[PDB]
Parts: C-alpha cells; structure tokens; sequence
C-alpha cells in the first residue's frame, strides 16, 4: 500500500523494543522485566473485545495520558463502523481461532 | 445456593447460574418501566425514579434513550452498564444502517446486545450486565413491537409487558385490563397510566414522577415522542376522573 | 480476521487508489488535486521577543507565546500546529507553567520524523518562553535548525537575501518586525507580522 | 502439618523457610524406575531397569544426537520435553558451528529450562531425573539431573526406585569403572542394577536397556538381546 | 469438590460441571425427533403462554440450512450464539465446498463448538442440547444429538430436554417402519410422543416438517391439531 | 498430633507428597469410563476393533463411532471421550496430510504418534480425557502405539484399552503370538470384544477398520464383521 | 449474616442483587474532603474543604478544583491519586473532540466519557473501583451546568449539591439555601456557608479552596479572593 | 469520468448549493444543511456515507443538530484519515446554521483542508470555471427568488440542481 | 455485456446468478471474479434470510454487494465484476441497481427473459 502503512502498524512496538534496549544497556536487565510485568498486568484489565475500552492504567505507565497523536483523533475505533459476533471475537482473543 | 453463585461460568447440581438470577434480582430493585404495544403506536410508560428538588434534568428522558429514527430503548437496573449498554445500541443500529442503509429492523438490535450481554455470563472475570430494557419499535416486517432483554441475554417480545419493582404485579394488571387487538395508543395509554397508579402507590402518580414515549408513525415516518408534563397530567387527572366516577357508581 | 479495529491513517485505498491514478493519467484525465499554502514565510529574533512574517495567513497558533508559520500543504501545516498545540496546553495544563519552544520543536520534528515528510509542514516556529526569545526551521521530513532567522516557500531566497542583508545581532521590535515585511515583499499578500515580546 | 498452606504452591515459601511442591517433584523421580549411569576413561555407559511384555515397551533410554544420550527417572511428559529440547540444542550446535555440544554444557541448558517452572506461577517443576552421558573431546560424561532445577557431575550413579541398592554397588566399585573396558563397565552398571532389584528377580536379558556412547563409539541403545552379549559375561549374584 | 471447576476430573472420573451444563439440558422443555420415510419431524412443546407474549420471539425450532434445521431444549441465550454461530459455520462450509451442506457436518461443528467451551474454567459450556434433523445433497434423513461435553451421536428416533426419558420410551415402541413410511404417520408420531410429555394437544406444541424436496416451514397450531385430533380418534377406535 | 484437609488432587500441576499428578490419574479414569477398544499388531497388518456401546434400538448403529483414518495406512481406535479424541485425530489426519504435501511421503506411525502427543501434553487446560490406539502399516510395517491423558505414547504388539483395559489385555496376553496374521488379529480383537461386552457382538455394536501391507487402511463393512463373529 | 464473599469481590452479585465494592468505593467518597456544587445564574461554584490545613504546605501545588478545557473544571471528595489521573484523561478526551469536531466539549459530553472510565473499572475484575466522585461544572450554550460523576459511573446534573462529609447535612442546609434564580455573586457564599456545616476548625483561605465557571470560563479563586469571601461572610 | 464541480452562494438566510447533473452531488445531513460531494463517483458515495454514519452518532449523542462548521469539521476528519491513498472527492458544506440560519459555505480538498468563503466557493475538478461566471454574476445581499438565477447560470456557464436552501422551507430547482 | 430493463413490475434482464426466489444478480468483466461474487453474495443474502426469516431487499442487497465490492477492489487491485442486481421488493416493487468497476450503485431502468417481479423470477 504506502510505506508508512508498516512503520505506524508496528510504532509502538520499534519504540517501547527501544526504551527496552536503552534501559538494559543503561540501569540493567531488570529494568525492561519490571515495566513490561507492570504493562502486561493492567493490559489484562480492559472490556471484552468487541466493546471499546478506555485502559487509563496502561496508558498512565507510558506517558500517554498528557500527549494525543493522530491515532487517537482519526479513525475513531469508538465509534468503530465494523464489528463481529461478541463470542467469536472473544475467542479470537483467547486463542481459541 | 451458597456456591455456584460466584464466577458466572459455574454450574449448580440443578443446571442453575445463581450469579444471573442475582443480576435479574438487581432488575427487581429499579424503576419500574412499564411499556404497552397498541394499535396507533407503542408507549413506554415508567416511573420516574429520582425526582428530588435540588436534582436537575438537563437532557431530553430520563431513562429512555432512542436508538435510531425508528426504535427507542428504557432502562430498568446497573445505572453505569445502562449508560454503555444503550451508546452501544445506537452503535449496532447505525453499523446496519451504513451497511444495508435501512433503519434497523427491531427483533436484530435487541438480539445484538443480548449475544453482547450472553458473551458477559460466559466469559467468567466479566460481570453480567444487570440491566433490562424495554424496546418500544416499528420496522418495515412487523409493524410496532414492545421487547424486553434480561441480563442473561434471554430476550422477548410484547403486547404490554414491564421491567424494573413491582414488574410482574404490573404484567398481572396488564394481563387483567388488556385488550389485544381493540388496543389504540389512546386505550394504551389509559392502560399504562392505570397500571403504574396500581401497581405502585406514588400519590396520584405525579406527573414528575412518571414519565412515557410513544413511538408512533405520522406520513410515513416514525415519530418517537415523549409525553409532556401537560400531557400526563392530563392522562393521570382523567385516570382520576375515571376512578371517581367509578367511586360515585359504586 | 476478529481483532478490535484501532484510529490512525488507513492504507487501504492505497493500490486501488494507484490504479484510478494509473488510468486517468494514461487516458488524459483529471483526479481531485492536493490544496497548498503556497506562502512566503518568515522570522526574526530581535533583543528580547521573536516576529513571524508571511504573505496571505501562514502564521498559526502553537501556546499563548508560541507561534508558528506554515508552508507546504495547507492541510498538513494546519493539522500538524492545531494537534502540536492540544498537546502543548495537556503538557501546560499539568506542567503548571506556559509551555515551552524547544518543548513545540522537539514534538513538531519528531511527529514530521515518523511520518517521514509525507506531510507537507516546512514551518517556522517562533515563540518567546521563560528562557526567551526562540525560533526553529521545522521541515516536512522531521528535520529542523535553530535560526535567528529563516525563510520557506514562495520566493524564500529573495526573501532570505534581504533577512541576511538587513539584520542586526540584537535589533528592536520595530525593525525586527520591519525586515520580516520587507523578506516577505521581496518574496512576492499582505505582510503577517505575528509580534511575539 | 503446617506447611500445609505453603506446599500446593511451587511459588510460596513458608515459615520453615523451603518451598515442598520442588521436594514432591524430587521424590517423583522415584515413581519411574532406576537408571545406572557410569563412565571409564574410554566410554561412558548407562544401563535401565524396564518395569506387559506386548504392552507398554516402555523406552528408558533415549538418544539425543550422536555423541549423547540420557536414561529417565520420573514424569515421563518432562522426560521426552527435556530430551527433545537436548536434540534442538545439539542440532543447532551442529548447524551454526558444525561441532558437538558440552555434555556439560547441555545439563546446564536443561538445569535453567527446569528453573523457569519452579519460580513461576502457573508451572510445576518438570517431575524426572535424568542420567545425561555424553562424549566430548573432554572424554566420557554422566550428569545426573534432578526434578529440581538443580544438577550434578557424576562418574557413576542410579536414581528411580529402590535405587540406594545400585547407589551403593556404585561407589563400592567406583574406581574400577575409571579404568573399565565397553563391556566390563556394562557389567558393573548392570549388577548396580542387579543389587536394586531383588534377590528373586534377576537381569534375564529382559529389564535391560544398555545405552553407551565412547571414544569412536556413537550413543548405542542396546535392547531386547543385544543387551545378551554384554550379560554373557556377567555371573553369580552373590 | 470437583464440580467447582469445568476442567478437572475426579477419582470416579467425571467432569460434574460439564455434567452440571447437562442438567441444565435436562431443565428444557421437551424436544422430539423422528428420521422416517423422506421426511424429519421436529415435535417440540411450547412450555409456557405468558398471555402478553408475541411467539414469533421465542421458538424452539430453528432453521440452519436448506436441508438441514434443529429442535434445541436447554439454556435460551446460550442455544441462540449455538443456532447463530452453526448457520455461520453452514454458510462458511455452503459457500468454499460449493455443496448443500450436510446434516453430520453442522451437528460435528455444534459439537465442536460446545467442545470450545468445555477446554476452559475461565469459560463455562453452553448448556444447551440440539436434535438437529434434516437431509443430504442426495436426500437421505437425518436426525442428531448435540450435547454440552461436545460430541454429536446420530439418532432415529429422539426426545431430549424436560420429560426427555418419558417420550423417549414412547418412541422405543410407537417408532416403526409401518409409522414411517408416511409423512403423516411421523407428524402424529411426535405429536403422540409430547402427548406423553405435555397434557395439552395442539395447544402448547411447535412442530417442524422438512422434507427431501422442503425446508423446516413451520406448522400452524390448528394443522398440528388436526394431527392430534387424528390420533385422538385412533384412540377412540381402539 | 491432628488430622488435616491436604489437598494436591484438584490441580494437575499439584503433586503429592510422593510426587503424583492426581487428575491425569483421574483422566485414567475417565479412558476407564470410555468404551473398550483392542488393537492387535501382527506381522501381516495391523488390526483395530472397538465397542459402541450402543444403547437404544432408535440410535442409529449404521452410523460409523470410535474408529477413524487418518491416512492410507494410519489411523486410530477411540476410548474415553469422543469430544477429545477429535482433537487429536484432527493433528494426526492434517499433519500426516502436510507430510504428503511436504515430502510427497505418507508419515510414520512412530512419527503421526510424535505428532499427536505435541497437541496433547499442553494442559487444552485439562489432561485429555481420551486415549487413542494408532495402528498403522508405514513404510518401516505394521505398528500399533497407545496414548494416555499425560500426553506421550507408548509403542504396542497387543494393547487393549477403555472399559475393560486390563480385562482384555490379560485375554490378549494368553491369546496374541509374535506370528499372528492379520485375519488372527482382526478375529481375536472381535471375540475378546464379545467376552467382554456386557451385549453380544453383533456387527452394529463394533467399529472394527484393519490395514495390511497390501491393503491399506480401510473399515470392516457390516458383511466382514458378520462373518468373522459367525466365526467368533 | 455476614455475606462477605460478595462484599470482597466487584464482579459479583449478592443474594438480593447488591454491588458491594461499588458501595465501598463509594464508603471512600463519603470519607472524602467536604465539597459543594452549586450551579447559579451566572456561572457554577465548587467551593471545597483542603485536607491540609497546615503551616508547612506550597500553595501553588494542590488544587482540589482543576480546569479540564478552558471554560470546564471539577472538584473532588475521596482519592487524591485516583482524582489526579481521572483529570489527566478528561484533558485528553476534551483536546480530542476538540480534533474531531472542533468544539469545546460539552460539560454533559465529558461527564459521559469520564464516568465511562469509571463504567470499566467497576465492570472488569482484578482491578477496583475509583474511590473518588467528580462535581464536573463548566460554561456552555450560555448557560451554566454541573455534574455528579460517581465510582460507579452513573452521572446525573444538579442545580446544588454536596459529596464528602457531612454532605448529606450539606444537601439538607442547601436544599433551605439554595434559591433557582440564586446567582453566582451569592452562591459562592452559600457554598462556602455550606461548608461551614461540614467544617472543622477556623475557615480561611488556606484550610478551603474554591474555584468557579462563567460566560468567560473557569478557573479558581485567590486566596485573596476566598478570604474576601469569607469576609463578606 | 464526469467527475464536475458545484457552487453555493451566501444569500438573505438562504443559501444556493447549486450542483451538476448529467452521479448525486446533493447529500442532506441537518435540518437546513447540505454537502456537495464531487470527484470520483466511488468515493463520494462511500464518504458521504460514513460520514452520515458518524453524523447521525454525534447527533444521538448531543442531543443537537449539528452546526454546519462541526460537519465540515468530521468532514475533514475522514478525509485526513486517508492522507495517504484519498477518498478522490472535494466536499462543499454549505447550509443555514440549524439555530442561526447564518449562510455559511466552505470547499474542502480529498486530503481535508477546510477553507470558509463569504460570497460563494465551489468544489470538485471544473471548479475553475463557474467561479469565474459565478462573480461575474454575483450579488451581494440575495432574496432566494433572484438567488435562483445568479447561481443556475454560472453552473450552466462554466441542467444542474439548486437546492435554494432557506429559513422557512428548502426549494429545489432541477433544470 | 450485461441488459437491464426495469417495467412497472417487469425488470426483464438478460446476460446471470440469481440471489433470492424474486431478485437476479448480473456478473460479467473478469471471467472469474464474474461468478465468483455472484455466488458470495447470493450466499450472504441466504444466509441473512436463514438467520432473519427475512431476505435482503434489492435495495439493502445492493448496498451490501456495493460496500462488499468497494473492499473487494482495495484488497486485490483488479479484483473486477461489472453488476446489474435486476431485484423486486415485496414492501416497495421492481429495482435494477446498475454498479460499476471501483463499486459505485445507480437504479438504472436502462442498465434470458428473467422477469423479476412480485410473484418471482421468470426466464
């Protein structure tokens, strides 16, 4: 499609890998395990997928919370225009599909 | 029992989720919504819960929140999971209607939200939505309908039925005094006024202590329209009126 | 697939979106057309305050000091400042304190970087903050420089040539305001001196 | 008595200050049954005692690669996952740098592949013992391994059920095996296996797996009457 | 003890939860089947009126595909995500084989499905049991039985469900080749079965006619009626 | 000098104080409270049979229960829970089906087994409620193996499971020999099947599906059961 | 009886259908810092009690009373923590609509979306509610409006009311004050005479904080100015 | 392709979205509000679409009709979700304000860029032209009966659509 | 080359691949994409009447098959059929909703003998 297509598809990821990588090379190996166990467990409170989820504690642990980008203000995923079946989609979800 | 009544997922020696029954019994303890498919249209009579004098009414309903042009919803139960639950059925009628560009057909959007609170009994860490709604509809396939959906998921249709305290008394007093059939919007709304005043013992039911929409259908268009102050006041005086007559006749 | 959809840029048209492009062009036909600023801008630094010059206006809003001229697409110079500026009152309003220049540089380059000058924002952002007058050369692909002064767009080289000529280390407002005026007439369209103290 | 409330957690200390579900794991090497593991200077032997006839072929020893093999003590899922790991590390070995893999080295992979379970929840440590002889440059190996993420060195060993018997055969004549023959080392780590079993059993070419890996010598399951030839030879009990 | 749980076993050796999703089958309301001479039956009683209650809301019999369609009696809400998700997975099939998709085939996948749910305790198994009837590409008559463990088992004659046993028995006798060869005959059959089941006749029962040639098209109640009017002067013959 | 509640036999991850992993024990017991199924491997083929356990004269016995293929040579007989074993005859049927997609090769017995025991071994949250009895007759020759709710298989001669697991593999133990045929097999199954079924073995109450080294895997009709269990 | 499996878990449903964690979130609002919001003609007050009221504390740090957009604020009574980063949000929610529809938000719209966060936090297990209510005020449509944002999530507009401690004595006093043509000149004294119900000490600039909506917008009182007021009172 | 462009005019509480015939250009939203979607046939219909979706979203919500300048803003919002492969359309709001009735009119690009005009815009790929014949023939303050004329011959000039929107009760003068 | 030719009840077309008892679906341009969508999209609308008890309106078919060819054309960049859906409602009467190459909808009156009428389809 575009290059950028890729590059905003996995931003968070080549970015969050980069604190990874700069804290292990710095303060130490304990430093990424700590803030990726902090991620995981307030990333393991949300809704059900096929219900839009506002994660105020993942996006607090990142920074997020004081700063909006274009991901946030188009596309709106809220009022998402395509929706599944609510146990399908939680399947999918648990690995189940 | 004393357990399997915890995660949702867990079974009784009966087959029963004592976890759902609870959410049915958080139903139990709502305002009372008392909705009545006529003949004109479909009204969708309540109480009109909180009514204290410091408290103000900035919006359009109080508990009842219209989905597209040609469907609106009540709620009777979780406050917070209603306000969600009811974005969310505008959120299923337009994704239809940006797809199929027709207004929601009725028996589709109440379903959809039941296989959303049906996904919310079966995936245990999830608490089962503790809401009913009463949907007062028309659609091109089956003229008006009134509905209702539980928190289960387990969904019905209506010629009057209700939701919330004093719900199956009121279905009682439906039961009795309705007419399938013979039943226009005005003989409905006589009911509906009726049946509150019957069933709960609110003065003469204030008239800022209940509260209707009645989706009707007006050149073509559907035409979900509140009761004013005046208007109920006016069925409520008359219910009154009627009820002396019946006084001095008796 | 059954994933919760998310917002962004969608790239979805993208191929299909070539292929209208590949046969219109072939054919001798016409498709609807990117609108630009198409606007000489400007900046100076002067003893203690900043001015942003253009031509009609570039000059848009980042904070109550910061400002920002805007050539390159219309579009993409006003998105970029009206989003840079939301995000610079979240950072104040927590911050305490009026936001900051360098904090509008970094963020405008860094966004530009990632979208890698596939938006058109070649912006001259000048504020005055607590640690004082400041301007920069934001560009499209999220590169920038710290200037005293910098001109882009529509005749930025005449308009760079009187800058170069007719500035002072440490001018007034005046003529600060004066030589980016000037800049601009010789670019081109009213003169748009945003004064900044 | 207590630990009770600290013991059906692999995760949870207690008061006495040990965590019991890795001791449970430690004694679930001794409801599968006993290895001999025991090297010279040439070769490195194991031998397995095979608890029907036509059912349950029941395969003790077990080959890695060409210079190393195991026998399996304990859970028998953790057996063939620890085992199959091995193979992956050894093949890997042999695909990048084209060489061996340490028989010490390979115990170590497995000692921290079997930490992992026991400080995390959700795991339980992998429940088998293993004896883990290899040939290196180095020479010949055998390298107990534990339930718990713990492990050895060894010259020679036993460990499964009623296993003290061989244990104790073992270290008796431990200096003979350092300057054994193929087959003499065989008769050794077979009469270990001999004093585990009881008086009225016997080796009867039967409960004999033999898995022996030397100098030229590749990691060779001897079974069935293969394992006859190293049994002729062997004599009297007593 | 094992019945907090729907994946454990117990010394017996039982999953009681899934059992438990069983018993909510077993609080249904009575669904019967026949597989007769080219036609499939689906009798099922109405249970409840509730006077102010549209019917079209809430029935029993569903229809899955062309030639294939079903009589659920446990849960509502659960069997409705089963009935849904099986004309999903009919159509998914329909569209990729290019084949008016087997009977079989959507009773494995309901099966299946309830097996989906069955695999976890963080997930709970649709409580819910199908008959699900119907024909093949070339024509021949089916009937099934799904349940919440997740097998499917074929069937001739079934009655699942409230008084699931009862009708059951009643058709152990009354199912026979010479009440088969008719489409009649197999209509009266499971109507006479939920004359077992429930008191009233042509009153509270919901009764689905697919054929080799046709689909499930629901009856009326006066054309059941008609039925157990017929039977009723059977019975008043004998 | 008290009596505690201990318990280690609700989770599969919780070991005794001996070290035992209760609930694979207990899924032991559930292959146990699944249906018999006999396999004999011979030197001519191998042969699986199995009950059915049917109940009633309305459920259907034309219909085709606890035996499947899963290639040419290979498949399985099923004993426990049905649900399960679909599972893992899927693994065996797409991975044997991915080899002859791969190697243009129809996969071993040893290997499907391999296979088949990857799938399983992973609790699935719970230790596999079914055990499978895989005989086929691969490129090596005829195989009969055995899986159980740890996970891992065991390779086979003469293995019965399910109801009566130790019942009938005591009759295999007196009846199978090293130089059985596959027509001895196929009958021995059947009529150890018939003295262990609590119902007389008819052809409708039995899946039997055998495969030679000629004849490849294919399942007994109503007329070959008939016959053999005139015979037996 | 004790039923206190129920009251330890929030995605539970008790015997007589009762939310219970929800109640003791709530239990933690009505332990909370004396607030009072009263919208008047001329704009809303949110004069609130400090729960410093000490000889070392920076008054430029803490405010109880924080603007969302320019022409919104809110003030709280429970949790400080939960407040803090519940406003953080509401920022963002108001910067966003202001992306996407170019509008300030509406004082209703953001009371939604915040309390839509509170919605999940009830919903969801392995977390707990936000124990802390929000009086989300704020000038739009010339017109005044306030809010009562919950743990639970259900919010409802008000003319006047109190959260906190003696709040429910808050209500009773200015349910007897509280006139509905009362403007903004006399509501900032009802306001702070409502707290003076629910007060303990002397009441200065330091020990409350007010901050008030308007035509202009909000923002918060000096201390000069609530000093002022409670001068004038 | 046809693909064209349309006009609209500011007049007296009226306005003249005044549009080609020859795919539908017209597109209602509120009460007395408009857009003149022009270009690519294929992605005029689908963003007139989601944007109606999301239209009819924001209203539910609200409670309001929303303002012309809040539509165009959504307006500008989908188009700049595809920056990067466009909806090839050009969008023209142009209504009376539901509450005002304030004439108010503004073209966008397929990448956004919302632009407001005083006297009239036109949108789409021969806009060029009938602006030229639209000042040519425009008039300041314009009762919609005159209105009509101005706006039919410039579009003519360059058998269009003049949805004549107004205070009281739309007109539509199809030619 | 596809022929439509909608009546006051008589929408006889001509090319072919009918979606419901009394709607038609045209598929011609791609030889394979053809017929290929023709069947999808007479599936989904089978299985929307299966679910519903109600099929898709000509109408509410054609803006589904419009909004299913729009993601058909993004995704594979020929991905080409060009679509006549000759229909008739039982609520309104007879349509003909000509559809282009990039999914665009016009009820074209000029867009077998398949009569699509009240009483069903009629080669």
């Amino acid at each position: 499609s575009h290059p950028l297509e890729l590059s905003e598809k996995n931003f968070q990821l080549n970015q969050d890998k980069m604190n990874f990588s700069t804290l292990r090379n710095i303060q130490g190996l304990f430093a990424p395990l700590k803030l990726q166990m902090e991620f995981k467990a307030v990333q393991q409170v949300q809704r059900l997928p096929f219900l839009s989820s506002s994660n105020l504690s993942l996006d607090v642990l990142r920074g997020n919370d004081e700063t909006i980008g274009f991901e946030d203000i188009l596309n709106d995923p809220s009022q998402s225009e395509v929706m599944g079946e609510p146990h399908l989609m939680v399947e999918y979800k648990l690995g189940l599909l | 029992s004393r357990r399997y009544d915890s995660r949702t997922t867990i079974f009784s020696p009966e087959g029963r989720l004592y976890q759902v029954e609870y959410a049915m019994e958080a139903i139990g303890h709502a305002g009372t919504c008392l909705g009545i498919l006529a003949n004109d249209g479909v009204l969708l009579a309540a109480e009109r819960r909180n009514i204290h004098k410091l408290l103000d009414e900035v919006f359009f309903s109080e508990k009842i929140y219209k989905l597209n042009e040609d469907m609106a919803c009540s709620v009777a139960g979780i406050t917070s999971d209603a306000n969600v639950l009811t974005n969310e059925l505008r959120l299923i009628a337009q994704r239809y209607l940006l797809q199929y560009q027709e207004p929601i057909p009725c028996e589709q959007l109440v379903t959809a939200l039941c296989d959303i609170k049906q996904a919310y009994t079966q995936f245990g860490g999830k608490r089962p939505f503790g809401v009913s709604l009463l949907y007062i509809g028309w659609d091109k396939h089956y003229g008006f309908q009134l509905y209702q959906s539980d928190p289960s998921g387990n969904y019905g249709g209506w010629k009057a039925t209700c939701i919330g305290n004093n719900s199956a008394a009121a279905v009682s007093m439906l039961k009795q005094d309705y007419k399938e059939g013979e039943m226009t919007l005005k003989s409905a709304l006589a009911l509906a006024i009726k049946v509150l005043n019957k069933t709960m013992d609110v003065s003469k039911l204030s008239a800022e202590k209940v509260e209707i929409a009645t989706l009707t259908r007006e050149n073509g268009k559907t035409v979900i329209r509140v009761l004013k102050q005046k208007e109920v006041e006016q069925l409520i005086k008359k219910h009154e009126e009627e009820e002396a007559k019946a006084e001095r006749e008796k | 697939v059954y994933a919760p959809p998310v917002g962004g840029f969608s790239f979805d048209n993208c191929r299909r979106n070539a292929v209208l492009e590949a046969d219109f062009a072939k054919r001798g036909y016409k498709l609807p057309k990117v609108r630009k600023t198409g606007t000489t801008i400007a900046g100076v630094v002067y003893k203690d305050g900043i001015v942003l010059g253009a031509d009609t206006s570039k000059i848009h809003f980042i904070s109550p000091n910061i400002y920002c001229c805007g050539a390159g697409t219309a579009a993409d110079t006003d998105m970029t400042t009206q989003l840079i500026s939301s995000n610079l009152e979240l950072h104040s309003l927590s911050t305490g304190r009026l936001p900051r220049v360098v904090t509008a540089n970094r963020m405008l380059k860094q966004m530009l970087f990632r979208y890698q000058g596939y938006i058109g924002a070649a912006l001259v952002l000048g504020g005055v903050d607590v640690t004082g007058p400041h301007l920069y050369s934001i560009y499209p692909h999220g590169s920038t420089d710290k200037l005293p002064y910098v001109t882009m767009g529509s005749g930025s080289l005449a308009a760079m040539a009187v800058f170069e000529d007719k500035f002072r280390p440490d001018m007034e407002e005046e003529e600060a305001k004066n030589l980016v005026s000037e800049a601009i007439a010789a670019g081109i369209s009213n003169i748009d001196l945003c004064v900044i103290s | 008595m207590f630990r009770n409330q600290y013991d059906n957690d692999v995760t949870v200390w207690s008061p006495q200050g040990r965590i019991h579900q890795i001791e449970y794991a430690m004694e679930a090497v001794k409801q599968g049954s006993a290895t001999v593991g025991l090297k010279s200077k040439t070769h490195a032997v194991l031998v397995a005692l095979k608890r029907s006839e036509l059912a349950a072929h029941q395969k003790k020893i077990l080959h890695v690669d060409n210079h190393i093999g195991i026998s399996i003590a304990g859970l028998t899922a953790d057996a063939r996952l620890l085992c199959n790991f091995m193979r992956q590390e050894c093949l890997d070995s042999r695909f990048v740098f084209d060489r061996p893999l340490p028989v010490s080295r390979l115990v170590s992979l497995i000692g921290s592949k079997t930490q992992i379970p026991t400080q995390r929840y959700g795991r339980r440590p992998y429940g088998v013992g293993l004896l883990i002889a290899g040939y290196d440059d180095m020479g010949p190996h055998i390298f107990q391994t534990c339930p718990s993420a713990n492990y050895f060195d060894c010259r020679a060993m036993s460990i499964g059920a009623r296993s003290q018997s061989a244990r104790t055969y073992l270290e008796r004549h431990m200096s003979e095996f350092m300057e054994c023959n193929l087959n003499e080392l065989v008769k050794h780590g077979l009469r270990a296996l001999r004093e585990t079993l009881p008086a009225e059993q016997d080796l009867t070419t039967k409960n004999v797996s033999i898995g022996i890996v030397g100098k030229d010598l590749e990691f060779t399951i001897y079974d069935d009457d293969d394992v006859s030839p190293f049994l002729e030879g062997l004599e009297e009990r007593p | 003890s094992y019945d907090r749980a729907i994946t454990v076993f117990s010394p017996d050796g039982h999953l009681f939860q899934v059992e438990y999703a069983q018993e909510a089958v077993k609080k249904g309301s009575t669904a019967v089947g026949v597989r007769g001479r080219d036609i499939v039956v689906l009798g099922v009683e109405k249970k409840s009126v509730a006077k102010l209650q549209d019917e079209r809301t809430v029935r029993k019999i569903c229809a899955l595909d062309d030639n294939v369609c079903m009589a659920f009696a446990g849960l509502t809400a659960d069997a409705r995500i089963v009935i849904n998700r099986a004309r999903v997975e009919c159509q998914s099939h329909r569209l990729t084989v290019e084949d008016p998709v087997t009977v079989e085939y959507i009773t494995r996948y309901i099966a299946s499905l309830k097996q989906r749910y069955t695999q976890s305790n963080g997930r709970r198994p649709f409580g819910i049991s199908a008959l699900i009837v119907g024909f093949d590409f070339d024509g021949t008559p089916r009937l099934y039985q799904t349940d919440p463990s997740g097998t499917y088992h074929a069937w001739k004659a079934n009655a699942i469900g409230r008084g699931a046993k009862s009708v059951r028995e009643f058709l152990e006798k009354n199912y026979t080749d010479e009440a088969i060869e008719t489409d009649d005959l197999t209509i009266k059959l499971v109507i006479k079965a939920l004359l077992e089941v429930v008191q009233s006749g042509g009153k509270n029962i919901e009764l689905a006619v697919m054929r080799r040639d046709q689909s499930l098209k629901i009856l009326n109640p006066e054309e059941i009626e008609k039925y157990v009017a017929e039977i009723e002067k059977e019975k008043e013959e004998n | 000098m008290f009596l505690t509640r201990s318990e280690y036999d609700r989770g599969v991850n919780t070991f005794s104080p001996e070290g035992r992993l209760f609930q694979v024990e207990y899924a032991i017991e559930a292959i146990k409270l699944g249906s018999t199924a006999i396999g004999i491997q011979t030197s001519e083929g191998v042969c699986l049979a199995v009950e059915k356990r049917i109940t009633s004269p309305l459920m259907e016995p034309s219909s085709i229960e606890k035996i499947v293929e899963i290639d040419a040579h290979i498949g399985c007989a099923m004993s426990g829970l049905i649900a399960d074993a679909k599972t893992l005859i899927d693994k065996a049927r797409v991975e044997t089906q991915n080899h002859w997609f791969t190697y243009n090769e129809t996969m071993t017995v040893e290997s499907v087994t391999q296979a088949v025991s990857n799938l399983a071994l992973q609790f699935m949250s719970r230790p596999f409620g079914v055990a499978l009895l895989f005989g086929g007759v691969d490129e090596k020759g005829p195989q009969l193996f055995h899986m159980d709710p740890s996970g891992t298989f065991v390779q086979c001669d003469a293995r019965a499971i399910g109801s009566a697991s130790e019942g009938a593999q005591s009759s295999l133990q007196e009846v199978y020999h090293k130089s059985m045929t596959l027509k001895e097999a196929i009958k021995s199954s059947l009529i150890i099947l018939k003295q262990v079924m609590e119902e007389k073995l008819n052809a409708t109450n039995i899946e039997l599906a055998t495969v030679q080294p000629g004849q490849n895997f294919h399942m007994f009709t109503k007329e070959e059961l008939e016959e053999v269990i005139k015979d037996i | 009886m004790a039923e206190r499996g129920y009251s330890f878990s929030l995605t539970t449903f008790s015997p007589s259908g009762k939310l219970v964690q929800i109640e003791y979130a709530l239990a933690a609002v009505a332990g909370g810092a004396p607030s009072v919001g009263i919208k008047a003609a001329n704009g809303v007050v949110l004069a609130t009690e400090k729960k410093q009221k000490s000889i070392l504390y920076d008054e430029r740090s803490v405010h109880k009373v924080e603007p969302i957009t320019k022409h919104i604020g809110l003030v709280y009574s429970g949790m400080g923590p939960d407040y803090r980063v519940l406003v953080h949000r509401a920022r963002k929610l108001a910067q966003q609509y202001y992306l996407v529809y170019q509008e300030p938000i509406p004082t209703a719209q953001l009371v939604q979306r915040v309390a839509s966060v509170m919605q999940e936090y009830t919903q969801s297990g392995g977390v707990r509610p936000f124990g802390v209510s929000l009086l989300i005020c704020g000038w739009n449509e010339g017109r005044p409006y306030l809010f009562q944002s919950d743990p639970s999530g259900a919010y409802f507009a008000w003319k006047a009311t109190a959260m906190g401690k003696n709040y429910v004595n808050g209500k009773t006093f200015l349910e007897k004050r509280y006139n509905e043509d009362l403007e903004l000149e006399d509501a900032i004294h009802t306001a702070i005479l409502t707290l003076k119900e629910s007060f303990e000490g002397q009441m200065t600039e330091d020990n409350i904080e007010v901050g008030i909506c308007n035509e202009a917008g909000f923002r918060r009182l000096t201390p000069t100015e609530v000093k002022d007021y409670l001068a004038a009172i | 392709y046809n693909g064209g462009a349309v006009m609209a005019m500011k007049g007296k509480n009226c306005v003249a979205i005044a549009a080609d015939r020859r795919f539908q250009k017209i597109f209602p939203m509120g009460d007395r509000l408009y857009i003149g979607l022009a270009g690519l046939a294929t992605d005029v219909q689908t963003v007139a679409q989601r944007l109606k979706f999301r239209l009819n979203l924001y209203e539910l919500k609200e409670g309001r009709q929303i303002k012309p300048y809040t539509l165009m803003s959504m307006v500008a919002n989908l188009l700049y979700e595809k920056r990067f492969g466009p909806y090839y359309t050009e969008p023209v709001i142009a209504g009376l304000d539901p509450k005002t009735f304030k004439p108010f009119i503004c073209s966008l690009d397929l990448i956004g860029c919302p632009m407001v005009t005083d006297d009239f815009v036109v949108s789409g790929t021969c806009a060029e032209q009938m602006y030229g014949m639209c000042e040519s023939l425009w008039e300041p303050n314009m009762d919609p009966d005159h209105l009509f004329e101005t706006i039919s011959q410039a579009m003519l000039n360059a058998g269009v659509i003049v949805h004549i929107i107004e205070k009281d009760k739309i007109t539509t003068r199809t030619l | 080359y596809l022929i439509g030719i909608q009546g006051p009840d008589y929408v006889l077309v001509a090319s072919m691949f009918k979606m419901s008892e009394k709607i038609l679906l045209l598929c011609v341009g791609e030889a394979g994409d053809t017929v290929q969508f023709a069947e999808y999209i007479q599936k989904n609308v089978q299985l929307y009447k299966m679910r519903n008890g109600y099929e898709l309106s000509p109408t509410a078919a054609a803006n589904f098959t419009r909004r299913n060819l729009a993601d058909c054309l993004r995704s594979r960049t020929p991905y080409h059929v060009n679509l006549l859906l000759a229909g008739y409602d039982e609520h309104e009467g007879p349509a003909l909703y000509y559809m282009d190459y990039l999914a665009a909808l016009a009820k074209a009156p000029f867009a077998s003998v398949r009569i699509i009428d009240k009483n069903g389809i009629h080669d």
